[PDB]
């Protein structure tokens, strides 16, 4: 996105854009609430049969 | 109690739509929650009046096509969910929209009441592409507060809901965007504190100014139970 | 054993649970993994490095 | 890291979610229905870009 | 102490030394911030000694790392005690176990890319509690010397000194042991002899404008080290066989 | 000028031969005491050079012109 | 306008610390826009008293050993921080604490002053091992608000110097742990409109009802600039 937005646009409008793309990635990273729990680590029920 | 409260420093008028707000000094901590707090009054619970029932004819329903016409029925009634009214005195008016030959029906098209203002004429709400075809509806604006969408007034009045009224999401408040952001106050010796900056999106028929005004008085009167 | 053990303090299966923002009020969208780590202060301390 | 993490929960979609196939008149009605508490960031809905 | 530990804790942090065991168990006669006396049952007791055991508890005092090292008693006034327990805790340890650093409620979600790259957010609850607060011992040396020109004296009396430094020091010219101290305060009146060396013409003018002209004995006093500050908990004298010694020595 | 200077780049051509004016005209505002032409704004005298750039009115040719103005004038009121 | 306002309906006293209140009827969306809001006040703002500075007698500083104590002088600072006092007048008391002989000794040690209430009388500060053994301090409760540590304190004011005075870290605000609730109201025909159950988890000191009297207090004060100044 930056790549495109640096060939059409320039270089003002990319870094403006870089910003922002930097704090609403943040803001809305925060609001997902995303975590890691142990159970998010699943595995196959068919390991056992592979190995 | 060093009770340390801000003023309103400077208006950054824009538009008369969009208008830019800077406050200082806040105290440390009352940023985010006055910049919150009005946001969500501001969104939701504002007062303001929305196109909510419509039915044209030659229409069951909003699916169905009408032959003459550029836009989808649905796409017709996104135009009217953004047709900016104001009823002055009324909660309540059904306004009626005639028209006919080659043209992009405007907002200017509807019938003026004697207390009811079309605050953009040359909004667009529906296009003519044939010249022997003609538009006839009948626009209900209802006065409410905030978003009021049609599924959540299917879910809530189970009441009267008969074939061929088209319903429309209802924008009553007239703001369309609400932003606060909050960075660093600099002071004397204070340094934690904040200075909370909100860009509301209105649409004409409130004043950025006026509406935050209002959400603040709304705040207070609740305050009215709690005593001081 | 740790599942076992959280039904003992009438806690969750997952050890994650529903967090609120302090600023807004409002909720994380998803629950989120939430505990007791013993955590250690290092002695790289700033105003040595700086 | 977070700032990827944030854009991909954004776009992304998901089966029907709140308020699925809507009709916005703008990317702010968008935010409007999100922060209202009516959409989920992963609604399939149809908006007017420009 | 650990939430989650593996057990080991209590091995280590007891054979490490640091903690201070029963040698024979028994009721504790005597309890106190400084030393815990120990009565020893008849059967373990010796027959000849009373069988009374004594350990004075080192207490707030330096390591290399000008870190802290305290042995608080852990056991309560007129306690049966069984042999080889812990009597006293050491700087890391809780009841005979290991205890490095804290546990707390950790929550795992972003937030504002203030935890970025595992930067870390913690409330201002862990530091109001001052649970994660260090303390750090730290030991500054003043030495008089015998330069070419004489030998150093350590007085009160220092050329080209303001009221403020000289506060805080007694009539020997030391610290008051308790007195909270900061970057520039002298902590040791240290003064040095100097050659009557050559004062340029606009230094004799500025000296002969106030009248404080420098005397033979310039200045080197031990003083708080640049931007660090705390509390003076104690001060050491060590003077030679046969030289003066200080009314506070 | 503020963060950014590629407008400024874009004017004269060369990044280097852009920060060599620059200096230059800032150099008279810094010991010379010329006046500035855009409003100050309350900025540096290296701003004040790279908006005067951007907009076109400080260049290589153009310093040149003005220092051969200052200089050939007291050169004539000795001549 | 169809301004409908809350009123204080119950407050549920489980203990003189943790105090649950209802709140009804709230209009939709006013519920979390007043619960976040007051708790962000209740957590930061409220104004309570607070141990400032303590002064024990045969003490040079924090560091050092008392005979006949099993606590460390900084442990017994500690326990002053969370000694819970009232003053009623004045907004500094300096209160005395002598006592001797082998026991605990608790908060009611301390001399009450005409208009000071001591909240805990049974609370910790120090335990004397010896009968011998006796200790002798001058506790000074001031009041503030929030958070004033002592690393905060012993870099602005210090006019006055004297050693032997023990500064600490102060916990004026009284609010421990607060959390919102939004419930049914079963009113009239409403449905839809619903309570605020604030459940607030305080000292002794700040009695509830008092407390979020204050916090909305703060809240119109700071809407003053928002109503009035346009």
């Amino acid at each position: 996105m930056l790549n495109t937005c640096y060939r059409i646009l320039g270089l003002k409008p990319t870094v403006i854009f870089a910003d922002q793309i930097m704090y609403t990635g943040f803001a809305y990273a925060a609001r997902s609430g995303a975590s890691v729990g142990i159970d998010d680590m699943v595995i196959p029920e068919k390991k056992h049969e592979i190995i | 109690t060093e009770f340390l409260k801000p003023r309103l420093v400077d208006i950054e008028q824009v538009s008369s739509t969009h208008a830019k707000v800077t406050l200082e000094p806040l105290e440390r901590g009352f940023g985010h929650t006055l910049g919150n707090a009005l946001r969500r009054i501001l969104l939701s619970s504002m007062p303001g009046c929305a196109v909510t029932e419509v039915e044209i004819d030659g229409v069951l329903h909003e699916y169905s096509t009408k032959e003459g016409v550029q836009e989808d029925i649905l796409e017709i009634l996104l135009n009217l969910k953004g047709l900016a009214v104001r009823v002055q005195g009324k909660d309540e008016v059904i306004l009626t929209l005639n028209k006919s030959g080659i043209g992009p029906v405007t907002a200017a098209d509807i019938t003026h009441d004697g207390d009811v203002e079309i605050v953009k004429p040359q909004h667009v709400i529906c296009h003519l592409t044939d010249e022997n075809a003609s538009i006839s509806m009948r626009i209900k604006v209802q006065r409410g507060r905030g978003y009021v969408p049609a599924s959540t007034r299917i879910h809530s009045e189970e009441d009267e809901r008969p074939i061929g009224r088209l319903l429309v999401d209802a924008c009553y408040s007239p703001v369309e965007r609400i932003a606060y952001n909050v960075e660093a106050a600099r002071v004397e010796q204070r340094t934690d504190l904040d200075k909370l900056v909100i860009e509301m999106e209105t649409n004409g028929t409130i004043d950025p100014e006026e509406a935050i005004r209002r959400a603040a008085t709304i705040l207070a009167e609740q305050l009215e139970a709690f005593v001081d | 054993e740790i599942k076992e053990l959280l039904k003992l303090g009438d806690l969750p299966t997952s050890g994650q649970i529903r967090l609120y923002d302090g600023r807004t009020g409002e909720q994380f969208e998803r629950p989120v993994t939430v505990g007791y780590m013993y955590m250690l202060k290092l002695n790289h301390l700033v105003d040595d490095k700086m | 890291q977070d700032v990827v993490l944030g854009l991909y929960y954004m776009t992304r979609d998901c089966v029907n979610a709140k308020g699925e196939g809507m009709v916005l008149t703008g990317p702010k009605e968008a935010e409007r229905l999100y922060r209202s508490g009516l959409a989920s960031l992963h609604a399939r809905v149809k908006v007017r870009i420009t | 102490k650990p939430l989650v530990g593996t057990g080991m804790e209590r091995a280590v942090a007891v054979d490490s030394g640091v903690t201070a065991v029963a040698k024979r168990g028994g009721v504790v006669q005597y309890v106190d911030a400084s030393r815990i006396v120990i009565k020893v049952n008849e059967d373990e007791m010796y027959p000849g000694e009373a069988g009374i055991d004594i350990y004075n508890l080192t207490k707030y005092t330096r390591s290399n790392q000008n870190t802290c090292i305290n042995q608080m008693p852990c056991v309560s006034l007129g306690e049966p005690v069984e042999r080889g327990d812990v009597l006293a805790d050491g700087p890391s340890t809780d009841l005979g176990e290991l205890a490095l650093g804290q546990n707390m409620r950790v929550a795992f979600m972003p937030w504002n890319g203030y935890n970025f790259e595992d930067s870390i957010l913690v409330s201002e609850r862990v530091v109001q509690e001052d649970r994660f607060t260090t303390i750090h011992i730290q030991e500054l040396a003043c030495v008089s010397r015998d330069t070419k020109l004489g030998p150093e004296e350590i007085t009160a009396d220092i050329p080209n000194v303001g009221e403020a430094a000289l506060s805080k020091l007694d009539e020997s010219g030391i610290v008051y042991i308790g007195a909270e101290v900061t970057g520039g305060d002298i902590l040791v009146g240290k003064v040095t002899p100097k050659g009557e060396t050559q004062l340029t013409p606009e230094e004799k003018l500025l000296r002969a404008i106030f009248g404080e002209k420098a005397s033979d004995v310039k200045d080197s006093s031990l003083r708080v080290p640049n931007g660090v500050s705390g509390t003076v908990i104690d001060v050491q004298v060590f003077t030679r066989d046969g030289v003066e010694k200080d009314k506070r020595a | 000028a503020r963060v950014t200077v590629q407008d400024a780049v874009e004017k004269i051509g060369n990044r280097f031969d852009l920060v060599l004016v620059a200096a230059r005209r800032a150099r008279q505002m810094q010991v010379g005491g010329k006046d500035p032409l855009v409003p100050e704004e309350n900025d540096k005298t290296t701003v004040i050079a790279l908006r005067e750039i951007e907009e076109g009115l400080i260049n290589n040719q153009i310093l040149d012109v003005r220092e051969r103005q200052e200089q050939q004038e007291q050169e004539a009121a000795e001549l």
